[PDB]
């Protein structure tokens, strides 16, 4: 025989708990990446992010490596 | 149904072998003994409420848990609260009638936010139904007060949290409680009933303000939603051939797309007509009612004529057969009644509070075609006959032409 229903309260905030939020930490992940991913394209072209970044990617990094010829530079 | 008593209350159980109970708390608390109208309809709608240890919330939260289901109803004797669950979670129940019976907070927003507006949408969905309005009315014509108070709340007679506090301070009370377990071992509700019911107080015996009388008359209640004519013969003495010639007068088919070969049955014929005959004993009066619904009120009057026929044709003659056929059909409907645990429950109920042996459908009394058609002719000889007409009333027949 049961006298009581068994449960206990989970902690919550803002009515999220840890369950739900665990849910959904992947799902902030991909985002962040996709928002690191959405930054850096848009800042391509700034030359700091070709310097710093880009060009220092492997393989691929010498799509950014590109030098004017000194002969074809007015400064 | 082992009776017995449990800290002053009345415990009645049978053991079953199924993983399903049911536990009703049956109060002495129906509307023949309600203060003012309405208030034993407010009353069961305001069972599981707020308690002192648990709130209505937590309640349905917790029951939700157990998968247990909650079923309240009120008649014109009792109030019924049933719960049913698993067998190993009666401990939790047992507790959770008590919190009701002991411990409800009757509090003013309950009153007007949760229990009268579910008690409003419950008659209104029973009397979408035409038939339920004519045969309530017929009540109140028969009986006025007591067995003619209305069993629900209605609008034009507003119940207040005070009216239903004092009638709660007299129902739940020792003396106006029985317990029924269905598919519960009965030494363990006893157990159980003793520990949790033994603070309740003791009480007086809830009685009917007034003796039942009886009067005939006429009801008429214009509605626009649906047509249907009680035809009742109020009782002095009930007696339980009026069963058996409810069962054989019948009015429903036992039988798909058929018609039936009851005389009621067969009075519908060439109508969109459907016909029941009813038998209700009050232990002091009884009520004996044949409703017509249809569609058409020219429908509705030609059945009419041929249903008082059908009665005074009884109370000439009935044969061997149909005698038979009306202990077959007698018996079936008794045993079916002490299955279903809305109307188990108020049987044992009032046999409990009361004291009034339940009838073993087994035991039920075969009745010679000399005693049915004896009783068809007090019917047809009354001097106080009710009808009570709803829907187009101008269009319906009266108790003079009948
Ligand atoms: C680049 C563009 C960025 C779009 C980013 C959208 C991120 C939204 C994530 C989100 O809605 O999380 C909901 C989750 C809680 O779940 P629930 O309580 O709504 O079911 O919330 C928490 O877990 C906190």
């Amino acid at each position: 025989y049961v006298k009581k229903p068994s449960y206990k309260i989970v902690p919550h905030f803002l009515g999220f708990n840890i369950p739900t939020v665990s849910k959904w930490i992947p799902i902030f992940g991909i985002w962040g990446a996709a928002a690191g991913i959405g930054a850096l394209f848009l800042i391509e072209g700034v030359p700091r992010t070709r310097q710093d970044i880009l060009s220092k990617i492997p393989i691929i990094g010498e799509h950014w490596i590109r030098e004017i010829p000194a002969s074809d530079n007015p400064f | 149904f082992s009776t017995a008593e449990a800290a002053g209350v009345k415990v009645a159980a049978q053991d079953g072998q199924s993983p399903i109970s049911d536990l009703s708390v049956v109060l002495r608390g129906g509307s023949r003994y309600a203060t003012v109208p309405g208030v034993s309809h407010i009353l069961e709608k305001f069972a599981f409420q707020n308690t002192v240890p648990k709130s209505a919330l937590r309640f349905v939260r917790e029951l939700e848990l157990f998968g247990g289901k909650l079923y309240t109803h009120t008649t014109r004797e009792h109030i019924v609260l049933r719960t049913q669950f698993l067998k190993q979670d009666l401990p939790y129940f047992v507790d959770a009638f008590a919190n009701v019976l002991k411990e409800t907070k009757f509090q003013q927003f309950e009153l007007t936010e949760r229990v009268a507006p579910v008690a409003e949408l419950d008659l209104l969905k029973r009397e979408s139904d035409p038939a339920f309005t004519a045969l309530e009315a017929a009540h109140e014509v028969a009986f006025r007060t007591g067995l003619g108070n209305s069993v629900y709340a209605q609008g034009y007679s507003p119940v207040t949290l005070e009216d239903v506090k004092e009638f709660a301070r007299q129902v739940y009370a020792k003396q106006n409680v029985a317990v029924v377990g269905n598919n519960v071992v009965p030494a363990d509700l006893q157990q159980l009933v003793g520990t949790a019911f033994a603070d309740l107080q003791e009480g007086s015996k809830v009685t009917q303000a007034g003796t039942t009388t009886l009067h005939g008359g006429e009801a008429r209640v214009r509605t626009s939603t649906g047509n249907a004519l009680t035809i009742a013969l109020p009782i002095a003495e009930p007696k339980p051939v009026y069963h058996a010639l409810a069962s054989f007068l019948g009015g429903p088919a036992s039988m798909p797309w058929s018609v039936g070969a009851s005389p009621l049955a067969q009075a519908t014929v060439g109508t969109h007509t459907s016909v029941k005959a009813t038998y209700h004993n009050y232990g002091d009066a009884g009520l004996f009612a044949i409703t017509i619904k249809g569609d058409s009120p020219a429908e509705i009057s030609q059945v009419a004529h041929k249903a008082v026929q059908a009665l005074k044709d009884t109370g000439a003659e009935v044969t061997e057969e149909q005698a038979a056929r009306a202990y077959a059909k007698s018996k079936f409907a008794a045993a079916e009644a002490f299955e279903n645990p809305d109307s188990s429950a108020s049987v044992i109920g009032m046999e409990l509070l009361s004291g009034v042996s339940r009838i073993a459908p087994e035991n039920v009394q075969k009745f010679t075609p000399a005693e049915l058609s004896e009783a068809a002719a007090q019917l047809s000889a009354s001097a106080k006959p009710v009808v009570a007409a709803v829907g187009q009333v101008h269009a319906l027949p009266f108790a003079d032409e009948l």
